[PDB]
């Protein structure tokens, strides 16, 4: 369900 | 504004399917524009989904596998750099993971050797720079996707200069999702900027038809220096210098200290040392861009030649048994028309000035891993023979030698090109000659002749041309192409091989400065 | 804004980046490309941002930069420019700027419907879509020098902007400069060559399938607002190349196939009506001619019935057979040839361009009248070809029915066409049983895409070459694990190739070669 350019976060 | 509708995009994919339109008739010159091209990280395959609006252009049928759709690299029909996809119906998405969408327009390509600076600039950076500019909206919006499988490499900071968006590697794709789908993706690279081939079929050398000039090279260089935050102001006066590339590693200039002093005294100019290992690449470009002369052993660091100012001289040194005419990637770059650079090659001829290292590992020129009969053939060979690419042990053995430069020999070599101090615009072609006319002549006892006339090319009315000549060809209806003539002015009358009714085909073209050959006007049929 | 544009052009100059390494597949993106109406020349102005990619040097005139029309490197449709320093604009007229992004191309024959669709509309439709922001913004610039032509409404369907002809350019100013212009057309959708070097026929490597043709057809149908019950459609002509017994043909087709049979015409119907009637026709019957290019609008399962006049061999003139028989079109094709010299009406007194032969001397028009089949020829004005193709034809109904019946049993009204992936985990292993004799076992996993497919017939082709011979030897298998024994020698190196085949004709890619030792 992801339309992401997205940053991480560990 | 910020339009993020996953269901609508998902139904566009499930109902419409993948859309593909590509340039070129052959796979070695094909760049593909994709819409809703998908990548399965599990299968490690790009996926074409057939739906209601699907387009496959070209539609090669079984020929899509002879050998593939396109070249992902610029190393032309390699074997390991092909791009292709597998076909599925869009309805098959019901049995697959929920896709993750890349809303960025993407450029998908393969880097050939991210660790070698020559490969980085010649195979990747220059092709990427101008592939992006082929399509509107890519130059400042596209995110680069590298699918070759290498890590970041030693020069990843250079790839990030091409785009505001951080490039992605194939290994990073699995973290985004099991099934990636690009809403808008371009695949492939232009080969138009390449000038050298690395010798996979025949020995290495320059390309037969180089389609790039120094001007296009320098526009790319100007872009890179701006991204590196390197000004374009230049040095003052009296602060000019000769730049010498240095190494800690191997392939060393053993008498570097003597070389620096000798060059400084001979050419009346400060000398500076530069190193890829000891300088940030921005400092390397800063130094190279003011260098009046660049001296370096043959190696990947010489690709920085493209940053040199107009009028500089490249001095490339080749170790013992290495024929400079066999290894010319930087000679070709320096001598490109429009580069405005001079090239000089020096070859160590004296075996007492070389230091070999036979006991090193194979990739550092060692020959200890070979049969002693082939060690003997290598140690006795006076010149590396022509060979095919990549892991030739005699080539590696000789290119990893250390070199004591014969300074008088080198100065003579440079002095054949640089007559005074080293360091610091045209190139246009004529148009067609206009209103080309010919007039046969009745003379005496039915003698014939031919008088041809024409006007100057239309663009010559605004031009500053030193030498303007015209080339005229004759012929004989159905026989070999006659005499060619080169004349100064727009008139002439001929005399040889004349006489009655013969169809004489006449071609005229204007030539600027020796070599700038203009186009031929329409042929003139002149009956006698 | 005009001062800024004039500043960019004079300081920056022209910018060019082109597709392809040859001039026959080159499409060029231009910035600040200029055109002189006086000299009738495109101008590249060199500024301090100018890029010329490719930079061909003197090879830019061998023969030119690119093709402006899709009829392959035609001597009359070459594009090129002349070079000038951007500073030369100081002695030139104040340029007029075209703000719209432009696509510049040449139409080959705006008066012929086949040329319009095959050479222009289809290449334009997909050249537009090659570059982002063109399909809905570009203004077409036709530079071939023809007028609007007989079908200018069709060109207007592509682009929301009014296309411009070359004659309209001089109206705008002595010096035009396009801020953003694309030049050239893709040849990727074409399937036919008209016969300039060798006789006309299909292209050797057709790179378009029926699906790409149909997607274009639905676009045109939407822009035309045209998006018993079953019927046979007879495409009549009104001026020349007529069917003399058209009424008898309508009744015989309607009776033989138990289907309403209806005529359509380019001259008596709007083109939107033509498309609407063709889109639902179960069968299309027509004399050979440009109107049969509407075949691309036919629904899947329809049949094309092409009628050829006396002495015209159908195998020599196949532009509509080639289009109808493209993979993915899902059409049937039938060709009928008039063999009966009394069923033809000649017209030897018409002008040369519509079949007349009285401009030829007496012996040549006699040899033409005596000839029973048009010889192979080149473009464009072969008199015997023009004479026979412009005949009128009385169709022998019994032979036509029999010819259609070899293909049809009531004119028909799904999808398919996927290729396999590579077989995976291809392995080999040898064994030496009993007395002296080798066994070579080859195994693999199914292609990854077959997991989600339903294929009527899945087979695997194994290619089994001996180290250095001209051997290969074929094998078609259904299983994925096979053991070879016959003709397998021991102590022998065997190269093995494996590929999967869907429904006999959809050949998948080969996997990496297997080297196997007995
Ligand atoms: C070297 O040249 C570049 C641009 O040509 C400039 O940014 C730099 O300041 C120059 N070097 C020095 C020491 O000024
Ligand atoms: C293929 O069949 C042979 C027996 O002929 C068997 O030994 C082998 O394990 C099989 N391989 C696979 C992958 O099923």
């Amino acid at each position: 369900a992801g339309a992401g350019a997205a940053a991480a976060a560990a | 504004a910020l339009r993020i509708d996953y269901p609508a995009a998902l139904q566009i994919l499930m109902e419409g399917g993948t859309h593909m339109v590509c340039t070129g008739r052959t796979h070695t010159d094909r760049i593909c524009r994709f819409k809703w091209l998908c990548y399965s990280n599990e299968a490690e395959e790009f996926i074409f989904f057939h739906g209601n609006t699907s387009v496959m252009l070209p539609n090669l049928g079984s020929r899509r596998f002879q050998p593939a759709l396109l070249d992902l690299s610029t190393v032309e029909d390699h074997a390991t750099q092909y791009f292709n996809f597998v076909e599925l119906p869009a309805a098959a998405l019901r049995f697959m993971p929920k896709p993750v969408f890349v809303p960025d327009v993407a450029l998908i390509a393969n880097r050939f050797n991210p660790d070698n600076l020559m490969h980085v600039f010649h195979d990747d950076l220059l092709p990427l720079f101008y592939t992006l500019r082929q399509f509107p909206g890519l130059a400042h919006e596209a995110r680069l996707f590298f699918m070759e499988g290498w890590g970041e490499g030693a020069h990843f900071d250079l790839y990030k200069l091409l785009s505001p968006k951080q490039p992605l590697l194939r290994a990073q794709l699995k973290t985004l999702g099991r099934l990636l789908c690009f809403s808008h993706a371009f695949v492939g690279l232009s080969k138009i900027t390449t000038w050298y081939q690395y010798g996979f079929v025949q020995p290495q050398g320059p390309k037969a038809n180089i389609l790039v000039s120094g001007n296009e090279i320098r526009q790319f260089a100007r872009f890179m220096t701006e991204k590196l935050n390197v000004s374009a102001t230049g040095v003052p006066l009296g602060e000019e210098y000769i730049l010498v590339f240095s190494r800690t590693q191997n392939r060393l200039i053993l008498n570097e200290a003597e070389l620096l002093l000798a060059l400084a005294q001979e050419f009346q100019m400060k000398t500076v040392t530069v190193s890829l290992e000891d300088h940030t690449f921005a400092d390397v470009v800063r130094l190279v861009s003011n260098a009046s002369m660049l001296v370096s052993m043959h190696g990947a660091q010489l690709v920085t030649t493209l940053f040199l100012p107009r009028g500089a001289t490249v001095v490339e040194l080749f170790p013992y048994a290495v024929n400079p005419d066999h290894y010319t990637p930087y000679k070709t770059l320096a001598m490109l028309p429009g580069m405005d650079l001079q090239y000089v090659a020096w070859r160590n001829m004296m075996p007492e000035n070389t230091v070999t290292h036979p006991e090193r590992p194979w990739d550092q020129g060692g020959i200890t891993h070979l049969d002693r009969a082939e060690q003997a053939r290598i140690l006795a060979s006076r010149e590396v023979p022509r060979h095919l690419c990549c892991r030739n042990p005699e080539w590696l053995f000789r290119i990893y030698q250390d070199t004591k430069v014969d300074i008088p020999s080198l100065i003579q070599t440079i002095r054949r090109v640089v007559k005074g101090r080293p360091g610091p615009a045209a190139g246009l072609y004529p148009g067609k000659v206009r209103e080309a006319r010919c007039q046969a002549s009745v003379h005496g006892a039915s003698e014939a002749r031919l008088t041809v006339s024409w006007q100057i090319p239309w663009n010559l009315k605004y031009l500053k041309v030193a030498e303007v000549k015209y080339e005229v060809w004759l012929q004989e209806a159905g026989e070999a192409a006659y005499v060619p003539y080169i004349l100064a002015l727009q008139n002439h009358t001929f005399t040889e091989n004349i006489k009655p009714f013969t169809t004489y085909l006449v071609w005229v073209r204007c030539i600027f400065n020796k070599i700038l050959l203009g186009p031929f006007a329409d042929v003139l049929v002149c009956n006698t």
